[PDB]
């Protein structure tokens, strides 16, 4: 466990956090290149900073998954249009096949490399994540994740897992000559 | 949790992956407290985009569980674009919007028809965390 009511509020209330999360969400949406009014899964939705933008920028309907109760409780006061769900993404994506047009995830999936919460390998959770994500996406559905890798082995493990699950696509790295400001986007599509 | 969501949410336990009965979940009409929310503006484009995906039998099942048996037995059909919509189409899309997007469960519970696992909804939010062995 990582967050609490205090820290979830200070995160969601920080103007600098809001601005950066908003920018990367907009960038993720640019990379997703969706039709408006699509049906979207927001993975690691936190308090809904990314989700609000789905609503406002693309007129999308969305469901949000997050493992933290205090992040979600903070989201409840923000007048969101999305459905928030208390959920552990490493256990799978609990929607029937072909539900979503797309999935988005801002600053969340690097947590799948962490082996604290549960007693499956991160390797197993990673695989569970991508196999069930692939299934819950419509054919040709897209997934874009902005994420924070600790090193290049995490990157290539994530890429490998997504590859074996059926995804194709690649890595976009913005401002890569600034390891203070560079950002990694996983950009995928299903079969 | 919106009624629409009940049309896509299945059981989380891994064993139920290949079961016909992992979906829809079984919503307890005794416990479920409904709310109607006019804040979500009518969105006909979204409805046209989602309607083919919608599982109409599961819509009927969950509606019945929740007190509503006034729905048509077959899934509404529509032309392919907003500009071909008739006055009748638009009336029917409005009702779908109300049913699917503006109606939600605030408090309640639902269970997997296959494994019996029970899930709880509090403050409109489903708890989908499972114990390690599931
Ligand atoms: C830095 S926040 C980003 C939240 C939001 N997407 C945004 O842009 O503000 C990362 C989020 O990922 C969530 N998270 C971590 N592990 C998760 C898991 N296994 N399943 C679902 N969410 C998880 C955390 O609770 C946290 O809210
Ligand atoms: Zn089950």
């Amino acid at each position: 466990i990582f967050y609490n009511d205090s820290e979830a509020h200070k995160y969601t209330g920080s103007t600098r956090v809001q601005h950066i999360q908003a920018k990367m969400t907009l960038r993720a949406l640019e990379l997703l290149n969706l039709q408006p009014c699509s049906f979207i899964l927001d993975i690691g939705c936190g308090s809904g900073l990314s989700g609000e933008i789905l609503t406002q920028e693309g007129d999308h309907v969305w469901c949000g998954l997050d493992i933290s109760p205090s992040m979600l409780a903070t989201g409840l006061s923000r007048e969101l249009e999305g459905d928030l769900m208390l959920q552990d993404m490493g256990t799978g994506i609990p929607f029937r096949a072909g539900s979503f047009d797309a999935a988005i995830s801002i600053s969340a999936i690097q947590w799948l490399c962490n082996a604290d919460t549960s007693y499956n390998d991160p390797k197993q959770r990673l695989m569970r994540f991508f196999n069930t994500l692939y299934a819950a996406l419509k054919k040709g559905g897209k997934f874009v994740a902005q994420f924070y890798p600790k090193n290049d082995d995490q990157v290539d493990d994530i890429l490998q897992s997504a590859k074996v699950a059926g995804f194709s696509g690649g890595l976009v790295v913005d401002d890569p000559e600034s390891k203070k400001n560079k950002k990694y986007y996983l950009v995928l599509s299903s079969g | 949790m919106k009624f629409l969501t009940t049309n896509f949410l299945k059981c989380s336990v891994k064993a139920c992956d290949t079961s016909n009965d992992n979906f829809p979940l079984q919503y307890d009409g005794s416990k479920c407290q409904l709310v109607q929310d006019e804040s979500i503006e009518f969105n006909p484009e979204f409805l046209l985009n989602i309607v083919d995906r919608v599982d109409w039998p599961a819509v009927l099942t969950v509606a019945a569980e929740l007190g509503n048996n006034a729905l048509p037995p077959t899934k509404p059909s529509f032309p392919s674009s907003i500009q071909e919509l008739t006055d009748d189409d638009m009336a029917i899309l409005n009702d779908l919007h109300t049913l699917l997007l503006q109606t939600s469960i605030a408090e309640g519970e639902m269970k997997c028809r296959n494994c019996g696992h029970i899930y709880y909804i509090k403050n409109g939010i489903p708890n989908l965390l499972l114990p390690p062995h599931l």
